[PDB]
């Protein structure tokens, strides 16, 4: 049946669509949030996040523009920062910074969220984040969002379609079978599977 | 990661990844060369396909042509041993049973009865 | 945003001697190479660039450390494939350096 | 020592081998596995049919 | 088809043919531009790099017989230093090298 394949269609899915988070992992409280009466800065707080863990989680969404979704929490606008400003602002903070262990950037938090990806506006659970303001009267306010707890996480579906959609319809249909036809899967990062497409139940 | 701008900094290419365009995952189907489907499908339209089952033959189930090769057929019937032999030999090798009187005329569909 | 460039090289046959019998055009008889030679490189069957010409798609950054892209968007893809779809598909098999520099 | 960019190699096969397939398509052809009417008076002097 | 290949054709392209680029990231700003309004040196500076990013990124175009080109920025030439001067002064100053990543 030959040495190569065509490729005949190509596809990309993104969990959630255009919105990725930004990931900030600290060894303690470096935020205030309204309304607390006193003050958690440097309180150690373990929390439920996948499983019970010890450090202090941040997130933030952003789009490639540097823009970012108009986020509530409940009922609350959590008033979010500009990604460029916040990361200017974040790490020209001496006590934020100090404390800091990771950042990174993710695709998906293990949540399926309540996200309108055309109007650019996200909803979040008041009982896993609370807005989260991080300041120290000298430098930019940072306005983000601090993970209470994420006690399970769960699957996100991707629905593509039909599983024959894109391939040449031929008369003969075993050569809609592999090794005549395959489809792939890949990220384009290293990590790539070949599927039998009439083996998808 | 992200480079965390403390006393200590002093690896991966997350911006070459991001700047031009990769996130998420990605569906590529890929199928043979126009050369080797002709090839294929041409062949598998005289002589349909490869079964290796033990089974009745389907003898008269597509409109114009049933291709038909056995191995060790059996078949039986009221009629002389001798010819009975020549008939399973007949299968055995492989024959071609026409159900129109176009006879020889491969540009048909040949499709389902 | 980072963006392609298109290196346009001419006709993909360039370069071949052309026999009588044109199947001696075809891989295995015949093959281009694309290298940087740095330890990264690849063979093209020639027959199966979907175009006249031989362009090669070159993707960089400005990151932390040093890396490049060459790519073949046409190689192996359908004719009716989007030049979109064909730079997108195309990183699996691009030559990649990211020699640090 | 003047190493940048990308380079395009072209590599064919050698004389020697190029000489024995030639001769041997110009006599019989091409194989081509394909279920076809055979090309029985495409060429100016003459056509290998099997 | 025989155990060898001829190389029967050999060419070389390069993204801006005859110009590379040096890229030196640092921490925090390192300059001064024409017109500025106050000094921003030593200030943490993230921006739109590919991605959103905290790093700040200088670039210097440069030949191999160490000279530049001539180099616009909207209309105001950018008056490039030689790269091999730039190299050797960029090193010199204490404040920018302590700061170069």
């Amino acid at each position: 049946y030959g040495s190569e394949y065509d490729i005949v269609s190509v596809e990309n899915h993104k969990p959630y669509d255009d919105m990725m988070f930004l990931v900030i992992i600290s060894k303690s409280i470096m935020h205030g949030t309204p309304g607390e009466e006193e003050s958690r800065l440097n309180d150690i707080n373990a929390s439920l996040n996948g499983m019970p863990q010890p450090l202090c989680y941040y997130i933030h969404p952003f789009y490639k523009d540097g823009k970012v979704p108009k986020t509530y929490i409940g009922d609350n606008n959590a008033n979010l920062s500009p990604i460029v400003n916040m990361l200017t602002n974040i790490f020209s903070q001496k006590s934020a910074v100090n404390d800091i262990v990771n950042m990174y950037v993710t695709d998906y938090i293990g949540l399926k969220l309540d996200y309108k990806n055309g109007d650019k506006e996200l909803k979040l659970d008041k009982d896993m984040f609370e807005q989260a303001g991080i300041a120290d009267d000298k430098h930019g306010n940072v306005d983000t969002i601090f993970v209470k707890k994420i006690p399970d996480y769960e699957a996100l579906e991707i629905d593509t379609g039909d599983k024959w959609g894109g391939f040449t319809k031929d008369q003969e249909s075993k050569l809609m079978m592999y090794p005549y036809c395959v489809t792939e899967i890949t990220d384009f990062k290293g990590n790539h599977m070949n599927l039998k497409t009439e083996y998808i139940n | 990661d992200i480079a965390i701008l403390n006393d200590y900094l002093s690896g991966g290419n997350t911006a070459f990844d991001y700047g031009n365009g990769y996130r998420g995952v990605y569906v590529i189907k890929k199928q043979l060369k126009a050369e080797y489907r002709r090839s294929l499908s041409s062949f598998f339209h005289k002589y349909g396909y490869k079964i290796n089952r033990v089974k009745k033959p389907n003898l008269r189930t597509r409109k114009a042509f049933n291709y038909v090769q056995t191995k060790d057929c059996f078949i039986s019937g009221d009629i002389n041993n001798n010819d009975l032999q020549e008939i399973r030999t007949i299968f055995d090798n492989g024959i071609t049973l026409w159900h129109t009187d176009n006879i020889g005329n491969y540009s048909v569909e040949n499709e389902l009865r | 945003d980072y963006e392609a460039l298109e290196i346009d090289t001419g006709d993909k046959w360039g370069g071949f001697t052309k026999d009588q019998e044109s199947k001696l055009m075809m891989y295995p008889y015949c093959v281009t190479e694309i290298t940087d030679f740095k330890g990264n490189h690849m063979n093209l069957k020639t027959e199966y660039i979907n175009n006249s010409k031989l362009k090669i798609q070159v993707r960089g950054s400005l990151g932390v450390s040093n890396k490049v892209a060459y790519s073949v968007q046409d190689y192996n893809a359908d004719s009716a494939l989007s030049g979109g779809n064909r730079l997108t598909a195309s990183l699996d098999s691009s030559l990649i350096n990211n020699n640090p520099n």
